[PDB]
C-alpha cells in the first residue's frame, strides 16, 4: 500500500496560504522523522525542514526565508505543511517523504504541485484524436487524446484505466492565455483497433475531476 | 552546511555499457551518502544507502562506491528504463542537504520519426474551435523540425510544439505540433499539411488530410 | 536476594533505559543545529554507550546545551552503575574474607 | 590567527531583492560568528550572533546560515535603512577576528 499519500494539487493566490497534508500508512516508529522536499520545475531537489510526530519537534533549513511551518496528528498519522504568504516563486512539487531517523529517506510521496497564481481553476476539454479517412496504418496504428484548456497543472493521463501502458507518452503542457494544453499519444496493433476498446483517462486534482474519452474511427 | 557536487551534469552512454556517476562532499562525511533515482513526472527513488548498501526490489545493475568525500553510482550494462536524473543526498550533519543531480542519457541508433496528423474532433468543432494535431513520435537524435501547410503555403501562426524528455522505453524522443485555428477560419481551408525534416532522411516526412 | 546484587540488578536495567532514552533524547535535541553529528539513532546509540563508559572516542558528541545536559545524565548513570558493580563486588569480597577467617 | 574573507566587498541590490553577505572563515569553526552592521558615522551593531541566532530588536527581515567555514547573512526585502557596512567576526578560537566588511548599495 502506498506509505504517503499527498493530495495532486493545490492553487493559491498571491499573498494567501495553503496546508498541505501527507497521510501515512504503514509501520510508524516513535523515531520516524517527516521531511518535506521543494522541486521548482527544471530544478533540484531542496530540503524544506523536518518534524518528529512522536515528539512535534520540527526544524527548518536556515538557508532559505522560512514560509513552513510543520505539524502532525497522530491519531489521524497525518503530517500538515503551512506555507504562508506565497508568491510565483513558492509554485512548485512539494514532496514529503519518511525518514526512519537513519539518515536516508525511504518512501516519497507522489508530491502535491502548489501554483501561485490569480487565474481561475478550469477543468479540460478532451477530444479524441483518431487518424482520418484517408491515414494509411503499418502493423501499428497510433492514437491520441488532446487535453484543452485547463489551469493549474498538472492532469494525468492513463489509456484503459492505467491497463495501457507500453507505446504511450504524454506531452509537456504549453501555456496560453492563462489556460494549459497537452496531448497524450497511445499506440497499438492496428490489427486490434477498433476491435478491442481503447479509452484515456484524464484527471484533473485541481478540480476534482475525472473525465474518459473513447477513441472510435472516424465512420 | 555541505556541499554536495554532482559533476558531470549530464552522462551520455552507450546500451549496455557501465556507467559512473560521481559526488563529492565539501568535506568527509563516511559513508553517510544516499542515492535516490527521479524518472520524468515521478517522486525519487531510494536507490542505494549508506554509499554502497543494496535496496530491496533495486536491480542487482546498481551499485555505490567511496568513501570521505568521493563517492560514485554506478550502472554496469545501462538500459532505457534508467533513463533518469540521479541525487546524492548526505545524512553525516545536520541539516541534510542533495547534490544538484545528474541526468543520464542513452545514445541509441538513429530512427526516424513515425508522424501522424489528426484532422480536428467533431466535438471541439462544436465548441467552436479547430487543433489539428501533429505527433512526430519516436525518433533518434532529438533535433527534428516541423513545418505546417495549408493549401500548399507555410503557415506560422497558432502553432505550439512540444517535445518529451529521452523516452525510459526506447530511449528515443517525441514531439507534438498542434495547429489551433478558430472554427471559421479551418472551415475556409482544405489540406493541411505537417512536415518532419530529422538527420534520418534527406527528403521530410509530409502528412496530409483533406477537409473535404 | 543480597541488596548488592540486587542492585546490580537494577542498576544494569536502568542503565539500559538511559541508554535508548538518551540516544533518543540526543537526535531529538541535536537536529537542528549546523554541523551537528549525533542525528541519527544508531550512532546516537554507538555514543551514549560511548559516553555512559567514559570510552569517549570523539568520533560524536552533542553540541547543543540540552544534547550536553542528555550527555552529562548518561554520564554520571553509566559512572555510577559502574561504580555500584565495584561496590557489590567489594560487599561479596569482604563477606566471603569474613567467612573464611571463621568470624 | 583566523582569516575571515568577505567577497565580494561591494553588494548591489534593487529594493525589495533578497540579498546575502558571505563570509569564509580560513578553518573550521562551527557555528562561533556573528554578524554587525555599521552604518556612517555609527558604532558597530550585533546583527546575528552564532550564525543563526537572532538578537532582540533586530527587524526580522535578517537572518543567519551556515556552520564550518562558510557563513551567510541574508536579508529578505532590502530597504534604504540597511545601507550600511556589514562585519562578520569569529570566536571559536583565540584572538577573535574580524571580516573585513561589505558594504550594501541599493
Ligand atoms: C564566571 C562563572 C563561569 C562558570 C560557568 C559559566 C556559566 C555559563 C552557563 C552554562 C550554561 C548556559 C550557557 C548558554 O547560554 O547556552 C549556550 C551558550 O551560548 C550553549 O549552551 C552550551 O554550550 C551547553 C551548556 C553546558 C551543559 C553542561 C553543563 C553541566 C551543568
Ligand atoms: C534532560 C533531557 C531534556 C530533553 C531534551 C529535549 C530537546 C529539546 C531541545 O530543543
Amino acid at each position: 500500500q502506498v506509505q504517503l499519500q499527498q493530495p495532486g494539487a493545490e492553487l493559491v493566490k498571491p499573498g494567501a496560504s495553503v496546508k498541505l497534508s501527507c497521510k501515512a500508512s504503514g509501520y510508524t516508529f516513535t523515531s520516524d522523522w517527516i521531511h518535506w522536499v521543494k522541486q521548482r520545475p527544471g530544478h533540484g531537489l531542496e530540503w524544506i525542514g523536518e518534524i518528529i510526530p512522536s515528539y512535534g519537534r520540527a526544524n527548518y533549513n536556515e538557508k532559505i526565508q522560512k514560509k513552513a511551518t510543520l505539524t502532525a496528528d497522530k491519531s489521524s498519522s497525518t503530517a500538515f505543511m503551512q506555507l504562508s504568504s506565497l508568491t510565483s516563486e513558492d509554485s512548485a512539487v512539494y514532496y514529503c517523504a519518511r525518514e526512519r531517523g537513519d539518515g536516508y529517506f525511504a518512501v516519497w510521496g507522489a508530491g502535491t504541485t502548489v501554483t501561485v497564481s490569480s487565474a481561475k481553476t478550469t477543468p479540460p476539454s478532451v477530444y479524441p484524436l483518431a487518424p482520418g479517412s484517408a491515414a494509411q496504418t503499418n502493423s501499428m496504428v497510433t492514437l491520441g487524446c488532446l487535453v484543452k484548456g485547463y489551469f493549474p497543472e498538472p492532469v494525468t493521463v492513463t489509456w484503459n484505466s492505467g491497463s495501457l501502458s507500453s507505446g504511450v507518452h504524454t506531452f509537456p503542457a504549453v501555456l496560453q492565455s492563462d489556460l494549459y494544453t497537452l496531448s497524450s499519444s497511445v499506440t497499438v496493433p492496428s490489427s486490434s483497433w477498433p476491435s478491442e476498446t481503447v479509452t484515456c483517462n484524464v484527471a484533473h486534482p485541481a478540480s476534482s475531476t475525472k473525465v474518459d474519452k473513447k477513441i472510435v474511427p472516424r465512420d | 552546511d555541505i556541499l554536495l557536487t554532482q559533476s558531470p551534469a549530464i552522462l551520455s552512454v552507450s546500451p549496455g555499457e557501465r556507467v559512473s556517476f560521481s559526488c563529492r562532499a565539501s568535506q568527509s562525511i563516511g559513508t553517510d551518502i544516499h542515492w535516490y533515482q527521479q524518472r520524468t513526472n515521478g517522486s525519487p527513488r531510494l536507490l542505494i544507502k549508506y554509499a554502497s548498501e543494496s535496496i530491496s526490489g533495486i536491480p542487482s545493475r546498481f551499485s555505490g562506491s567511496g568513501s570521505g568525500t568521493d563517492f560514485t553510482l554506478s550502472i554496469n550494462s545501462v538500459e532505457s528504463e534508467d533513463i533518469a536524473n540521479y541525487y546524492c543526498q548526505q545524512s553525516n550533519r545536520w541539516p541534510f542537504t542533495f547534490g544538484s543531480g545528474t541526468k543520464l542519457e542513452i545514445k541509441r541508433a538513429d530512427a526516424a520519426p513515425t508522424v501522424s496528423i489528426f484532422p480536428p474532433s467533431s466535438e471541439q468543432l462544436t465548441s467552436g474551435g479547430a487543433s489539428v494535431v501533429c505527433f512526430l513520435n519516436n525518433f533518434y537524435p532529438k533535433d527534428i523540425n516541423v513545418k505546417w501547410k495549408i493549401d500548399g503555403s507555410e503557415r506560422q501562426n497558432g502553432v505550439l510544439n512540444s517535445w518529451t524528455d529521452q523516452d525510459s522505453k526506447d530511449s528515443t524522443y517525441s514531439m507534438s505540433s498542434t495547429l489551433t485555428l478558430t472554427k471559421d477560419e479551418y472551415e475556409r481551408h482544405n489540406s493541411y499539411t505537417c512536415e518532419a525534416t530529422h538527420k534520418t532522411s534527406t527528403s521530410p516526412i509530409v502528412k496530409s488530410f483533406n477537409r473535404n | 536476594s543480597a541488596l548488592h546484587w540486587r542492585a546490580a540488578g537494577a542498576a544494569t536495567v536502568l542503565l539500559v533505559i538511559v541508554l535508548l532514552a538518551g540516544s533518543y533524547l540526543a537526535v531529538l535535541a541535536e537536529r537542528g543545529a549546523p554541523g551537528a553529528q549525533l542525528i541519527t539513532y544508531p550512532r546516537a546509540l554507538w555514543w551514549s554507550v560511548e559516553t555512559a563508559t567514559t570510552v569517549a572516542y570523539g568520533d560524536l558528541y552533542p553540541v547543543t546545551l540540552w544534547g550536553r545536559c542528555v550527555a552529562v545524565v548518561v554520564m554520571v548513570a553509566g559512572i555510577t552503575s559502574f561504580g555500584l558493580v565495584t561496590a557489590a563486588l567489594a560487599t561479596w569480597f569482604v563477606g566471603r574474607e569474613q567467612e573464611r577467617r571463621g568470624h
